[PDB]
Protein backbone atom coordinates (compact mmCIF):
# COMPACT_ATOMS: atom_id res chain seq x y z
CA UNK A 1 0.00 0.00 0.00
CA UNK A 2 0.99 3.52 -1.29
CA UNK A 3 1.94 1.77 -4.61
CA UNK A 4 -1.28 -0.21 -5.24
CA UNK A 5 -1.80 1.74 -8.52
CA UNK A 6 2.07 2.64 -8.40
CA UNK A 7 4.40 2.31 -11.31
CA UNK A 8 7.68 3.57 -9.89
CA UNK A 9 7.89 0.50 -7.66
CA UNK A 10 7.94 -3.03 -9.03
CA UNK A 11 5.94 -5.71 -7.28
CA UNK A 12 5.65 -9.29 -8.52
CA UNK A 13 2.38 -10.97 -7.63
CA UNK A 14 2.23 -14.71 -8.52
CA UNK A 15 0.55 -18.03 -8.03
CA UNK A 16 2.55 -21.14 -7.50
CA UNK A 17 1.16 -24.71 -6.96
CA UNK A 18 2.61 -25.07 -3.45
CA UNK A 19 4.88 -23.37 -0.99
CA UNK A 20 7.31 -26.37 -1.73
CA UNK A 21 7.82 -25.19 -5.29
CA UNK A 22 8.30 -21.65 -4.04
CA UNK A 23 11.44 -22.74 -1.96
CA UNK A 24 13.23 -23.88 -5.15
CA UNK A 25 12.55 -20.41 -6.59
CA UNK A 26 13.88 -18.79 -3.42
CA UNK A 27 17.10 -20.87 -3.83
CA UNK A 28 17.61 -19.73 -7.42
CA UNK A 29 16.96 -16.12 -6.41
CA UNK A 30 19.39 -16.09 -3.47
CA UNK A 31 22.24 -17.75 -5.51
CA UNK A 32 21.79 -15.77 -8.67
CA UNK A 33 20.36 -12.31 -7.85
CA UNK A 34 21.29 -11.78 -4.26
CA UNK A 35 18.94 -11.06 -1.37
CA UNK A 36 16.98 -8.33 -3.18
CA UNK A 37 13.74 -9.89 -2.34
CA UNK A 38 11.36 -9.82 0.61
CA UNK A 39 9.54 -13.21 0.61
CA UNK A 40 5.97 -13.40 1.77
CA UNK A 41 3.44 -16.19 1.27
CA UNK A 42 -0.31 -16.59 1.90
CA UNK A 43 -2.05 -20.06 1.69
CA UNK A 44 -4.88 -20.22 -0.85
CA UNK A 45 -7.18 -23.22 -1.28
CA UNK A 46 -2.40 -22.87 -4.60
CA UNK A 47 0.09 -20.54 -2.92
CA UNK A 48 0.19 -16.75 -3.22
CA UNK A 49 3.88 -15.93 -3.42
CA UNK A 50 5.21 -12.33 -3.56
CA UNK A 51 8.62 -11.12 -4.53
CA UNK A 52 9.26 -7.32 -4.42
CA UNK A 53 12.06 -5.70 -6.52
CA UNK A 54 13.45 -2.77 -8.34
CA UNK A 55 11.93 -1.65 -11.70
CA UNK A 56 15.14 -2.46 -13.65
CA UNK A 57 15.88 -6.02 -12.58
CA UNK A 58 12.65 -7.40 -13.79
CA UNK A 59 13.89 -9.54 -16.68
CA UNK A 60 16.31 -11.53 -14.54
CA UNK A 61 13.51 -12.43 -12.08
CA UNK A 62 11.35 -13.28 -14.96
CA UNK A 63 13.93 -15.87 -16.27
CA UNK A 64 13.78 -17.75 -12.88
CA UNK A 65 9.97 -17.58 -12.84
CA UNK A 66 9.62 -19.06 -16.28
CA UNK A 67 12.02 -22.05 -15.63
CA UNK A 68 10.27 -23.38 -12.45
CA UNK A 69 6.67 -22.95 -13.77
CA UNK A 70 5.36 -19.94 -11.94
CA UNK A 71 2.78 -17.39 -12.89
CA UNK A 72 4.77 -14.46 -11.33
CA UNK A 73 3.77 -11.60 -13.55
CA UNK A 74 4.53 -7.96 -12.94
CA UNK A 75 0.83 -7.40 -12.87
CA UNK A 76 -1.46 -10.30 -12.90
CA UNK A 77 -4.37 -10.13 -15.31
CA UNK A 78 -5.08 -8.28 -18.60
CA UNK A 79 -7.89 -6.58 -16.62
CA UNK A 80 -6.55 -3.70 -14.56
CA UNK A 81 -8.40 -0.83 -16.07
CA UNK A 82 -10.42 0.78 -13.35
CA UNK A 83 -8.62 2.21 -10.37
CA UNK A 84 -8.21 -0.12 -8.35
CA UNK A 85 -7.19 -3.00 -10.65
CA UNK A 86 -9.43 -5.27 -8.70
CA UNK A 87 -12.62 -3.33 -9.53
CA UNK A 88 -12.38 -4.12 -13.21
CA UNK A 89 -11.46 -7.70 -12.37
CA UNK A 90 -14.55 -8.27 -10.21
CA UNK A 91 -17.01 -7.10 -12.86
CA UNK A 92 -15.25 -9.21 -15.56
CA UNK A 93 -15.48 -12.25 -13.06
CA UNK A 94 -19.35 -11.64 -12.98
CA UNK A 95 -19.53 -11.94 -16.81
CA UNK A 96 -17.48 -15.14 -16.73
CA UNK A 97 -19.56 -16.87 -14.11
CA UNK A 98 -23.01 -16.29 -15.85
CA UNK A 99 -21.75 -16.96 -19.41
CA UNK A 100 -20.35 -20.40 -18.30
CA UNK A 101 -23.63 -21.31 -16.65
CA UNK A 102 -25.69 -20.55 -19.81
CA UNK A 103 -23.42 -22.88 -21.76
CA UNK A 104 -23.90 -25.60 -19.23
CA UNK A 105 -27.65 -25.27 -19.57
CA UNK A 106 -27.80 -25.47 -23.36
CA UNK A 107 -25.55 -28.58 -23.21
CA UNK A 108 -27.63 -30.23 -20.46
CA UNK A 109 -30.97 -29.59 -22.27
CA UNK A 110 -29.74 -31.08 -25.48
CA UNK A 111 -28.13 -34.00 -23.67
CA UNK A 112 -31.49 -35.10 -21.99
CA UNK A 113 -33.08 -34.50 -25.51
CA UNK A 114 -30.88 -36.66 -27.71
CA UNK A 115 -29.49 -39.53 -25.57
CA UNK A 116 -32.52 -41.65 -26.36
CA UNK A 117 -32.56 -40.49 -30.03
CA UNK A 118 -28.96 -41.53 -30.59
CA UNK B 1 13.04 -16.05 9.22
CA UNK B 2 14.97 -14.49 12.09
CA UNK B 3 14.58 -10.68 13.06
CA UNK B 4 18.35 -10.23 12.60
CA UNK B 5 18.32 -11.68 8.96
CA UNK B 6 15.40 -9.50 7.76
CA UNK B 7 16.81 -6.12 9.02
CA UNK B 8 20.27 -7.04 7.60
CA UNK B 9 18.61 -7.82 4.28
CA UNK B 10 16.54 -4.51 4.50
CA UNK B 11 19.69 -2.42 5.29
CA UNK B 12 21.51 -4.06 2.36
CA UNK B 13 18.43 -3.47 0.06
CA UNK B 14 17.90 0.17 0.29
CA UNK B 15 21.74 0.67 0.28
CA UNK B 16 21.84 -0.77 -3.24
CA UNK B 17 18.74 1.25 -4.41
CA UNK B 18 20.36 4.65 -3.09
CA UNK B 19 23.64 3.50 -4.57
CA UNK B 20 22.04 2.67 -8.04
CA UNK B 21 20.51 6.14 -8.05
CA UNK B 22 23.83 7.87 -7.15
CA UNK B 23 25.77 5.85 -9.77
CA UNK B 24 23.23 6.46 -12.64
CA UNK B 25 22.81 10.06 -11.57
CA UNK B 26 26.54 10.69 -11.79
CA UNK B 27 26.76 9.43 -15.35
CA UNK B 28 23.83 11.64 -16.43
CA UNK B 29 25.30 14.73 -14.95
CA UNK B 30 28.82 13.95 -16.05
CA UNK B 31 27.65 13.72 -19.66
CA UNK B 32 25.48 16.87 -19.15
CA UNK B 33 28.58 18.95 -18.63
CA UNK B 34 30.29 17.64 -21.78
CA UNK B 35 27.06 18.42 -23.57
CA UNK B 36 26.86 22.02 -22.25
CA UNK B 37 30.34 22.95 -23.34
CA UNK B 38 30.10 21.42 -26.84
CA UNK B 39 26.71 22.92 -27.79
CA UNK B 40 27.70 26.42 -26.52
CA UNK B 41 30.82 26.27 -28.80
CA UNK B 42 28.89 24.98 -31.79
CA UNK B 43 26.26 27.72 -31.69
CA UNK B 44 29.00 30.44 -31.63
CA UNK B 45 31.22 28.86 -34.16
CA UNK B 46 28.59 28.53 -36.86
CA UNK B 47 27.54 32.17 -36.30
CA UNK B 48 30.89 33.92 -35.85
CA UNK B 49 31.82 32.61 -39.39
CA UNK B 50 28.52 34.17 -40.63
CA UNK B 51 29.45 37.68 -39.05
CA UNK B 52 32.88 37.22 -40.68
CA UNK C 1 24.74 -0.40 -10.68
CA UNK C 2 22.25 -2.94 -9.48
CA UNK C 3 21.20 -4.30 -12.86
CA UNK C 4 24.82 -4.33 -14.10
CA UNK C 5 25.91 -6.14 -10.84
CA UNK C 6 23.93 -9.32 -11.60
CA UNK C 7 25.54 -9.52 -15.04
CA UNK C 8 29.12 -8.82 -13.51
CA UNK C 9 28.82 -11.92 -11.16
CA UNK C 10 27.49 -14.19 -14.02
CA UNK C 11 30.50 -13.49 -16.17
CA UNK C 12 33.10 -13.84 -13.25
CA UNK C 13 31.85 -17.33 -12.62
CA UNK C 14 32.23 -18.43 -16.34
CA UNK C 15 35.56 -16.77 -16.99
CA UNK C 16 36.90 -18.22 -13.68
CA UNK C 17 36.04 -21.76 -14.77
CA UNK C 18 37.61 -21.25 -18.25
CA UNK C 19 40.91 -20.09 -16.92
CA UNK C 20 40.89 -22.84 -14.32
CA UNK C 21 40.29 -25.50 -17.03
CA UNK C 22 42.79 -24.06 -19.49
CA UNK C 23 45.58 -24.08 -16.97
CA UNK C 24 44.69 -27.74 -16.32
CA UNK C 25 45.40 -28.51 -19.98
CA UNK C 26 48.72 -26.61 -19.92
CA UNK C 27 49.87 -28.72 -16.92
CA UNK C 28 48.93 -31.77 -18.87
CA UNK C 29 50.78 -30.80 -22.01
CA UNK C 30 53.89 -30.56 -19.68
CA UNK C 31 53.15 -33.82 -17.78
CA UNK C 32 53.04 -35.66 -21.11
CA UNK C 33 56.30 -33.93 -22.37
CA UNK C 34 58.03 -35.18 -19.13
CA UNK C 35 58.69 -31.55 -18.14
CA UNK C 36 56.53 -32.15 -15.02
CA UNK C 37 57.21 -35.54 -13.45
CA UNK C 38 57.70 -35.75 -9.60
CA UNK C 39 56.73 -32.13 -9.01
CA UNK C 40 57.19 -29.14 -11.20
CA UNK C 41 54.96 -26.14 -11.87
CA UNK C 42 52.68 -25.96 -9.04
CA UNK C 43 55.38 -24.95 -6.57
CA UNK C 44 57.98 -23.84 -9.02
CA UNK C 45 58.72 -19.98 -9.30
CA UNK C 46 56.15 -17.50 -10.73
CA UNK C 47 58.52 -14.74 -11.92
CA UNK C 48 61.22 -15.87 -9.40
CA UNK C 49 58.88 -16.45 -6.45
CA UNK C 50 57.33 -19.86 -5.56
CA UNK C 51 53.58 -20.42 -5.69
CA UNK C 52 52.68 -20.26 -1.89
CA UNK C 53 55.12 -17.25 -1.32
CA UNK C 54 53.52 -15.47 -4.42
CA UNK C 55 49.94 -15.70 -3.05
CA UNK C 56 51.06 -14.01 0.21
CA UNK D 1 7.77 -6.47 9.94
CA UNK D 2 6.16 -7.98 6.84
CA UNK D 3 4.38 -4.81 5.74
CA UNK D 4 6.85 -2.69 7.69
CA UNK D 5 9.72 -4.13 5.46
CA UNK D 6 7.70 -3.85 2.16
CA UNK D 7 6.90 -0.32 3.30
CA UNK D 8 10.68 0.66 3.54
CA UNK D 9 11.39 -1.09 0.16
CA UNK D 10 8.54 1.06 -1.43
CA UNK D 11 10.21 4.36 0.07
CA UNK D 12 13.64 3.39 -1.02
CA UNK D 13 12.38 2.92 -4.61
CA UNK D 14 10.52 6.22 -4.52
CA UNK D 15 13.77 7.86 -3.22
CA UNK D 16 15.76 6.32 -6.18
CA UNK D 17 13.15 7.59 -8.62
CA UNK D 18 13.56 11.21 -7.48
CA UNK D 19 17.41 11.05 -7.40
CA UNK D 20 17.41 9.82 -11.13
CA UNK D 21 14.68 12.41 -11.96
CA UNK D 22 16.83 15.27 -10.55
CA UNK D 23 19.85 14.42 -12.64
CA UNK D 24 17.61 14.27 -15.73
CA UNK D 25 16.27 17.81 -14.87
CA UNK D 26 19.98 18.93 -14.20
CA UNK D 27 20.90 17.91 -17.72
CA UNK D 28 17.71 19.56 -19.05
CA UNK D 29 18.76 22.81 -17.34
CA UNK D 30 22.34 22.49 -18.79
CA UNK D 31 20.92 22.38 -22.40
CA UNK D 32 19.06 25.65 -21.75
CA UNK D 33 22.37 27.12 -20.17
CA UNK D 34 24.42 26.27 -23.26
CA UNK D 35 22.05 28.32 -25.35
CA UNK D 36 22.08 31.18 -22.95
CA UNK D 37 25.70 31.56 -22.53
CA UNK D 38 26.17 31.11 -26.19
CA UNK D 39 23.63 33.73 -27.10
CA UNK D 40 25.78 36.28 -25.24
CA UNK D 41 29.13 35.38 -26.77
CA UNK D 42 27.63 35.95 -30.31
CA UNK D 43 26.53 39.54 -29.85
CA UNK D 44 29.94 40.53 -28.28
CA UNK D 45 31.69 39.40 -31.43
CA UNK D 46 28.96 41.16 -33.46
CA UNK D 47 29.71 44.51 -31.86
CA UNK D 48 33.45 44.43 -32.44
CA UNK D 49 33.04 43.60 -36.21
CA UNK D 50 30.42 46.42 -36.45
CA UNK D 51 32.99 48.80 -34.86
CA UNK D 52 35.96 48.00 -37.13
CA UNK D 53 33.62 48.05 -40.23
CA UNK D 54 32.49 51.54 -39.16
CA UNK D 55 36.17 52.58 -38.65
CA UNK D 56 36.64 51.77 -42.32
CA UNK E 1 60.70 -31.87 -34.21
CA UNK E 2 63.91 -30.58 -32.54
CA UNK E 3 63.48 -26.83 -32.98
CA UNK E 4 59.81 -27.06 -32.15
CA UNK E 5 60.18 -29.03 -28.92
CA UNK E 6 62.63 -26.43 -27.50
CA UNK E 7 60.28 -23.47 -28.37
CA UNK E 8 57.20 -25.48 -27.20
CA UNK E 9 58.64 -26.46 -23.74
CA UNK E 10 59.74 -22.81 -23.29
CA UNK E 11 56.27 -21.46 -24.51
CA UNK E 12 54.24 -23.52 -22.09
CA UNK E 13 56.31 -22.52 -19.08
CA UNK E 14 55.99 -18.86 -20.11
CA UNK E 15 52.29 -19.41 -20.71
CA UNK E 16 51.82 -21.23 -17.39
CA UNK E 17 52.89 -18.15 -15.22
CA UNK E 18 50.73 -15.75 -17.15
CA UNK E 19 47.59 -17.83 -16.87
CA UNK E 20 48.44 -18.37 -13.13
CA UNK E 21 48.54 -14.44 -12.44
CA UNK E 22 45.33 -14.13 -14.53
CA UNK E 23 43.42 -16.97 -12.71
CA UNK E 24 43.94 -15.22 -9.34
CA UNK E 25 43.02 -11.82 -10.78
CA UNK E 26 39.56 -13.18 -11.58
CA UNK E 27 39.09 -14.84 -8.20
CA UNK E 28 40.13 -11.71 -6.37
CA UNK E 29 37.66 -9.77 -8.51
CA UNK E 30 35.06 -12.44 -8.18
CA UNK E 31 35.22 -12.58 -4.44
CA UNK E 32 35.25 -8.87 -4.07
CA UNK E 33 32.16 -8.23 -6.26
CA UNK E 34 30.28 -11.13 -4.62
CA UNK E 35 31.04 -9.74 -1.10
CA UNK E 36 29.41 -6.45 -2.19
CA UNK E 37 26.35 -8.41 -3.48
CA UNK E 38 25.89 -10.53 -0.35
CA UNK E 39 26.88 -8.30 2.75
CA UNK E 40 26.17 -4.83 1.23
CA UNK E 41 28.04 -2.10 3.01
CA UNK E 42 30.81 -1.57 4.23
CA UNK E 43 32.67 -1.66 0.93
CA UNK E 44 35.80 -2.06 3.04
CA UNK E 45 36.14 -5.82 3.85
CA UNK E 46 38.69 -7.82 5.90
CA UNK E 47 40.18 -10.30 3.33
CA UNK E 48 42.66 -13.19 3.82
CA UNK E 49 44.19 -16.19 2.01
CA UNK E 50 44.58 -19.07 4.47
CA UNK E 51 46.96 -21.84 3.54
CA UNK E 52 45.46 -25.20 4.63
CA UNK E 53 47.74 -28.14 4.95
CA UNK E 54 46.61 -31.04 2.54
CA UNK E 55 43.52 -33.01 3.77
CA UNK E 56 42.34 -30.60 6.51
CA UNK E 57 40.20 -28.63 4.09
CA UNK E 58 36.87 -30.18 5.13
CA UNK E 59 37.63 -29.57 8.83
CA UNK E 60 38.70 -25.97 8.09
CA UNK E 61 35.64 -25.16 5.87
CA UNK E 62 33.14 -26.33 8.68
CA UNK E 63 34.69 -24.10 11.41
CA UNK E 64 34.50 -21.08 9.29
CA UNK E 65 30.81 -21.85 8.47
CA UNK E 66 29.85 -22.08 12.15
CA UNK E 67 31.42 -18.76 13.18
CA UNK E 68 30.77 -16.44 10.35
CA UNK E 69 27.63 -18.11 8.80
CA UNK E 70 25.10 -16.23 10.85
CA UNK E 71 26.06 -12.98 9.03
CA UNK E 72 24.84 -13.97 5.59
CA UNK E 73 21.87 -16.00 6.82
CA UNK E 74 20.32 -17.11 10.06
CA UNK E 75 18.26 -19.66 8.26
CA UNK E 76 19.99 -19.80 4.92
CA UNK E 77 22.77 -21.68 6.51
CA UNK E 78 23.58 -25.37 6.85
CA UNK E 79 26.75 -27.23 7.71
CA UNK E 80 28.88 -28.27 4.66
CA UNK E 81 32.40 -29.45 3.97
CA UNK E 82 35.00 -29.92 1.19
CA UNK E 83 34.62 -29.40 -2.54
CA UNK E 84 33.15 -31.96 -4.86
CA UNK E 85 33.12 -31.23 -8.66
CA UNK E 86 30.33 -32.79 -10.81
CA UNK E 87 28.22 -32.81 -13.92
CA UNK E 88 25.74 -35.19 -12.23
CA UNK E 89 24.02 -32.12 -10.73
CA UNK E 90 24.78 -28.40 -10.66
CA UNK E 91 24.32 -28.25 -6.91
CA UNK E 92 27.51 -27.89 -5.06
CA UNK E 93 29.40 -25.91 -7.54
CA UNK E 94 29.39 -22.57 -5.70
CA UNK E 95 28.61 -20.24 -8.53
CA UNK E 96 26.43 -17.29 -9.37
CA UNK E 97 25.53 -18.17 -12.97
CA UNK E 98 24.14 -21.70 -12.35
CA UNK E 99 22.07 -22.84 -9.38
CA UNK E 100 24.17 -24.19 -6.61
CA UNK E 101 23.90 -24.77 -2.94
CA UNK E 102 24.06 -21.35 -1.16
CA UNK E 103 27.12 -20.97 1.11
CA UNK E 104 26.43 -19.09 4.38
CA UNK E 105 29.19 -16.55 3.77
CA UNK E 106 31.58 -15.95 0.93
CA UNK E 107 34.10 -18.71 0.73
CA UNK E 108 35.88 -20.05 -2.32
CA UNK E 109 37.99 -23.24 -2.33
CA UNK E 110 41.25 -23.33 -4.44
CA UNK E 111 42.81 -26.71 -5.24
CA UNK E 112 46.26 -26.97 -6.50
Amino acid sequence: IAAAIGASVNYVTGVIARDKVATLEQILWRVLRGNLFFKTVEIEQNAFIVFSHGDLIIKRIRKIAESLDANLYDVDSSNEGRSQQLAKVNKNLSDLYTVLKTTSTTLESELYAIAKEL
Amino acid sequence: LTPNQVNDELNKMQAFIRKEAEEKAKEIQLKADQEYEIEKTNIVRNETNNID
Amino acid sequence: SLDTLIVESEELSKVDNQIGASIGKIIEILQGLNETSTNAYRTLPINNMPVPEYLE
Amino acid sequence: SQKNGIATLLQAEKEAHEIVSKARKYRQDKLKQAKTDAAKEIDSYKIQKDKELKEF
Amino acid sequence: EQSLRVQLVRLAKTAYVDVFINWFHIKALRVYVESVLRYGLPPHFNIKIIAVPPKNLSKCKSELIDAFGFLGGNAFMKDKKGKINKQDTSLHQYASLVDTEYEPFVMYIINL
